[PDB]
């Protein structure tokens, strides 16, 4: 981010920051994955082999197109990063999880390590209290202070 | 001096008081 | 040549109007001083842009020799800095303080009032090193003193210096007075120079892009409510291009669409327009159609073109089309401030889509959805109809056993105990200004 | 033609048959109040321009 | 609704005219 | 001790102003 | 007839964008701009048209002719006889500029015209001198010179009016037709539909009284219409010679859609070519079907889109398409069911359309409460 | 009364030779892409007529 403007900067333009990227999802979180990238000043449109891919991919999911990165997930063409790429396709897993809660036997196609992933896991009553206090502090309000 | 002053408005702001509740009690009363 | 007497006269008369309101606005000051109202200064704030530029460095210099006939330091310091003049023979005396008022040292706020006069007229003339000089020894000056007062008119005493050092880009350096004044002014409580002190802090970061620092001010500070309509336009401007940028969109929307509405009606047309495109490419994400109505405003055309063929596009959603209104306006799109949101929108335009599809049926087969959305998969189409569920778009639950996506039932909340807790906001509101009116009655 | 109150469900083949609800002066004398003090906003609006 | 509305603006025309005579009269006063 | 001797004058001068002329504001409509 | 002709004015537009309409109304303007001489006209006419033909000079000779004739003999009259303000002077160059608009441009002919006006001394003599002005404006479809020119003749003379209003009405509707604003100025500016005066601007009464039953639909598609167009008696009388127009009244007010679709296609075809083409030929077509989908769909509140369909002939298809865009659009409510093909109509009731107003008026109100209170207390 | 000068006010960017626009008030579904109507019934109506 350069504290300070130097010179020799040569890992996180290319192999590395991306990775941050990755952990800037990693988690699960967005907040960051989308402040930094900002930084990247202009080379993340105009690519690097970097970025774009730590990118590609929530451009890639954001959307729900949770396949269309699984297939050719393994474009890592940088440091492993694997130490999170899986570390991150393992959010989505839980994420996609997340399915009308309350496929049968038949599992999601996109996950499906078998069964394992099964062994994973007013209306009626009008509100006197609150609308007796609301209509009070309207009176209060109406015959206060002269 | 600059203790006094401060002194002099603690008391003031004492007795202001002491009117801003008076003056409402009448107007309630008056309404009345 | 007649049209420089013309000219010389015009001048002189605009100075004679110059000194005659100068001292309109002293008086006013001795006013607020006395009775402890500082409605005049809001005033004289509020007429300061009126009287921007109409006197000349001499002349200047003439009022200043009248005017502070005390023996004041800040004179005294001031006077050896600023170049000394020409031998001039006209040098007409100027003594409105005579006596008693002569006598009298003229007061802070006066001071304060000319230096920032002569700081729009340098500026104008873009004079960056005395202005500068100038705001240290006001800085001085004012950190002598601790008068609320002053505050009033120092307020826009720091916009002005702050405006001055942005050409200069010296934000890196202005952000240690920022921040320490802002703290001066918090332990003081002083409404109007923290609602300005903490407009330029967020403007720093802002341009500077140190968006988490801005969030920490934003979410840390505190903002009181009576500040003023233009200083509260530009903090919810602020503070919606923050959220936008940040991935939270409804109530960047809301509160962008509020400041829009509070900007005024007829000025600041470049910062309408940059509110209008930042509000305009923040709905689009969310998946709103805008409104054309502003498309068409005279005022804001042709900063907007771009944006009225980005709108169409995406409504289209025609891939082809915004792959090349981006190619042909990109270079617009980085210079108006929305590229990261933008190209957000380029894999986002399919929201606004599932969005107009379950707002206009109300039970579609997957397969048809599918056909509708072109995405070629059922099993693609399910997922983007639960995207479209989880992320609080569309309120329909899908059943993947009969095709059906079923919409909401039958009369909702807002007919049976919505319109409740809808007009207790009002009530409360007019309440309010109705309280508000009354404690503001009068003074005498 | 509103000649008379009802509604057709062609899904059930099936004629409905009812009364219009009449009790409805208060939301209609409310929005006739508010147009006025809209007009007597904009009157205000117009005496404080005129003079600050 | 109503009340609300008609008591704020009934509120704001009185502010108005209040103010508007103090000012005038302390502009004229000297 | 003008720093801060100075410092609670003022704070507790220009809010007691506030309470002079509400003493006003009461005492206006009061009469009437 | 009188004025530089609308029908000109039409074939203009004819020869002009009609891409395929080109064929033998060519010809016809053509052959009738060369009569009398119309060079000015005639020069943007051939520039967008043909090339050219060597008749320009063969023309203008005697246009530049009769035209110094008419100055000589204004100008020797001004210069024999004194007199001023009403003389036979001024109608002379009057008429002159009567000549001057027939045949030459547009801003010679203004000039004339601003110079005969200030010796006008009659108000009906001004009268008709904004008369002709306005009609050369609506000519030349010059939007703020048109503007102008109402308003005046409207506002500052329009005292003693001896009922010359009626054509100052029918000018009126045909600038808001012009615009895009059909309902309410389009609508109610229609009531003089008794018009002695078979005005030069109204291509025929036949015309006018189309155009009066086609923006009557578009304002009030049967919003008690037919107290005013169905059952108006002129209007009927002489629509009985227009069959094509009877029947698409007719067939959207008595509820005969199958016909009430094929007149309104015939109806978009022919306002193409048409001097108010540009504001309708897809606005008033599309406000059109909202409107007969929307009757329709009032009376019901489930509606099997077969029998949509029937009403509407064939087409269930294209049915759910249409209803599809028009319901997102934001409006005609409904919501289509489609694994069954049924329809739903979630018409708002008396008290919550009356609330939904009713939010929103407040809202506007308190807005602009808050703003003032925010103005005051400086 | 404010100047409010932020910093920018557009120059007009591609200010050029003016479309003349449209006086007409315009919603946004007003372009779209259509092969008109009359041809639309033709591409229409055939097999038993629509």
């Amino acid at each position: 981010f350069d504290y300070k403007e130097q010179l020799p900067e040569s890992a996180y333009m290319h192999q590395l920051l991306g990775l941050n990227l990755l952990f800037l999802l990693s988690q699960n979180r967005v907040a960051e994955f989308h402040t930094e990238l900002e930084r990247l000043p202009a080379k993340d449109i105009q690519t690097n082999v970097y970025i774009k891919h730590p990118v590609s991919l929530e451009q890639y999911l954001m959307e729900g197109s949770y396949n269309k990165v699984f297939l050719a997930k393994g474009n890592i063409p940088a440091e492993s990063y694997t130490f999170f790429i899986d570390i991150l396709l393992d959010t989505i897993r839980d994420e996609i999880a997340g399915c009308i809660e309350k496929l049968f036997t038949e599992a999601t196609r996109i996950l499906f390590k078998m069964t394992d992933y099964a062994k994973k896991r007013e209306d009626t009553t009008i509100p006197s209290t609150e609308l007796a206090k609301q209509v009070i502090e309207y009176a209060r309000q109406l015959e206060m202070i002269v | 001096d600059l203790y006094s002053r401060y002194k002099k408005l603690q008391q003031e702001l004492e007795f202001l008081e002491v009117q801003e509740e008076y003056i409402k009690d009448e107007q309630k009363n008056l309404k009345k | 040549k007649t049209a420089a007497a013309a000219a010389e006269h015009s001048q002189r008369e605009l100075d004679t109007v110059t000194l005659e309101d100068i001292k309109e606005h002293v008086k006013q000051l001795e006013k607020a001083v006395s009775g402890k109202e500082p409605r005049f200064v809001l005033r004289a704030l509020r007429m300061l842009p009126s009287t921007s530029r109409r006197l000349n460095h001499y002349v200047l210099y003439k009022a200043v020799q009248g005017f502070f006939t005390s023996n004041n330091a800040t004179r005294d310091f001031l006077l050896p800095f600023l170049e000394e003049p020409m031998d001039t023979e006209a040098d007409l005396q100027f003594r409105p303080r005579t006596g008693k008022a002569a006598s009298t040292p003229l007061l802070p706020e006066v001071e304060a009032y000319l230096q920032l006069l002569v700081v729009i007229f340098m500026m104008n003339s873009k004079r960056y090193k005395e202005a500068q000089k100038i705001s240290d020894d006001l800085m001085q000056k004012i950190s002598t003193q601790n008068r609320r007062a002053l505050d009033l008119v120092a307020a826009k005493c720091y916009y002005y210096h702050a405006r001055v050092y942005e050409f200069l880009d010296k934000l890196d350096v202005v952000r240690s007075f920022l921040h320490a004044r802002l703290r001066t002014a918090t332990l003081r409580h002083d409404a109007d120079g923290q609602a300005t002190l903490l407009n330029l802090l967020l403007r720093n970061y802002l341009h500077y892009s140190l968006y988490d620092q801005a969030e920490k001010l934003v979410s840390k500070s505190v903002f009181p409510e009576q500040a003023n309509n233009n200083e509260w336009a530009r903090y919810l401007y602020y503070t919606g291009r923050i959220k936008a940028i940040q991935l939270e969109y409804s109530e960047a929307r809301r509160t962008m669409t509020n400041a829009l509405r509070k900007a005024p009606q007829h000025t600041a047309v470049g910062f309408k327009q940059t509110v209008h495109k930042l509000l305009i490419v923040v709905e689009l994400l969310l998946g709103e159609i805008p409104d054309r109505l502003q498309f068409r405003q005279p005022s804001l055309k042709r900063s907007l073109m771009p944006y009225f063929l980005l709108t169409q596009a995406v409504r289209t959603g025609n891939l082809a089309k915004f792959n090349q209104v981006l190619d042909q306006f990109g270079e617009k799109f980085q210079a108006d401030g929305t590229y990261t949101l933008i190209i957000r929108l380029r894999h986002n335009v399919i929201k606004t889509g599932v969005r107009m599809i379950s707002l206009s049926y109300s039970r579609i087969s997957l397969a048809d959805i599918a056909q509708k959305l072109q995405l070629d998969s059922p099993e693609d189409a399910e997922f983007i109809v639960a995207k479209a569920i989880r992320d609080g778009v569309i309120e329909a639950s899908i059943n993947h056993e009969k095709g059906y996506v079923q919409s909401k039932e039958m009369i909702d909340i807002y007919s049976t105990r919505e319109p409740q807790l809808a007009f207790h906001q009002r009530i409360s509101f007019c309440l309010d200004i109705h309280n508000m009116s009354v404690k503001a009655m009068r003074f005498p | 033609d509103k000649k008379f109150h009802g509604i057709l469900d062609q899904g059930e083949g099936v004629l409905i048959i009812f009364d219009e609800p009449p009790v409805d002066k208060t939301y209609e004398a409310a929005l006739e109040t508010i147009q006025n003090m809209s007009k007597v906003v904009d009157s205000l609006y117009n005496k404080a321009k005129k003079l600050t | 609704y109503l009340a609300s509305l008609i008591r704020s603006v009934v509120a704001l025309h009185n502010l108005i005219n209040n103010k508007i005579a103090n000012r005038d009269a302390e502009k004229k006063e000297g | 001790l003008r720093q801060y001797y100075l410092s609670k004058i003022e704070e507790l001068q220009l809010i007691v102003n506030d309470k002079s002329q509400n003493l006003r504001r009461l005492q206006a409509q009061r009469n009437e | 007839p009188k004025n530089p002709d609308l029908r000109i004015a039409q074939l203009r537009f004819l020869l002009s964008l009609p891409e395929h309409r080109g064929d033998a109304a060519v010809r016809d303007e053509l052959m009738a701009a060369v009569r009398d001489n119309n060079m000015a006209p005639y020069y943007e006419a051939l520039c967008k048209s043909l090339d050219w033909q060597i008749d320009v000079d063969l023309l203008n000779k005697m246009k530049k002719a009769n035209e110094d004739e008419l100055k000589r003999l204004d100008e020797e009259l001004e210069d024999a006889e004194k007199n001023l303000g009403e003389s036979e002077i001024r109608d002379a160059m009057m008429a002159k500029a009567e000549y001057l608009c027939r045949i030459g441009d547009k801003e010679g002919a203004l000039t004339a015209f601003r110079k005969t006006y200030d010796k006008t001394v009659a108000l009906g003599h001004r009268l008709d001198i904004v008369f002709y002005l306005l009609r050369i404006g609506l000519f030349y479809m010059d939007n703020d010179l048109i503007t102008r020119n109402t308003e005046k003749a409207k506002s500052l003379i329009e005292e003693g009016g001896d009922w010359d209003r009626r054509n100052r009405l029918k000018v009126y509707q045909g600038l808001y037709c012009v615009a895009i604003r059909d309902f309410k100025q389009a609508a109610e500016l229609f009531l003089d539909t008794v018009s002695t005066f078979t005005s030069y601007e109204l291509m025929d009464y036949k015309t006018f009284v189309t155009y009066t039953v086609y923006v009557s639909m578009i304002a009030l598609e049967r919003p008690d219409l037919r107290e005013k167009v169905i059952k108006g008696a002129e209007i009927l009388e002489v629509l009985h010679s227009l069959p094509a127009v009877r029947q698409y009244l007719f067939s959207l007010y008595e509820c005969r859609y199958s016909v009430f679709f094929q007149s309104l296609a015939v109806v978009e075809q022919e306002m193409k070519k048409d001097w108010l083409f540009a504001p309708h030929y897809r606005y008033y077509v599309r406000e059109m079907r909202i409107h007969a989908y929307s009757q329709l769909l009032e009376s019901y509140r489930s509606l099997t889109l077969g029998y949509m369909a029937e009403a509407f002939g064939v087409g269930v298809e294209f049915i759910d398409q249409e209803l599809s865009r028009f319901i997102a659009a934001g409006r005609l409510h409904c919501k289509i069911d489609k694994v069954n093909e049924i329809v739903e109509t979630n018409r708002p009731d008396s008290k919550n359309w009356q609330y939904q107003e009713t939010i929103k008026k407040g809202d506007l109100l308190l807005n602009r409460v808050q703003k003032l209170s925010r103005v005051i207390n400086m | 009364d404010d100047e409010f000068e932020e910093f920018p006010a557009e120059d007009w960017a591609g200010l050029d030779e003016d479309e003349d626009a449209h006086v007409w008030e315009d919603n946004w579904d007003d372009d779209n892409v259509e092969d008109d109507f009359s041809n639309q019934l033709r591409a229409e109506l055939e097999k038993h007529g629509y």
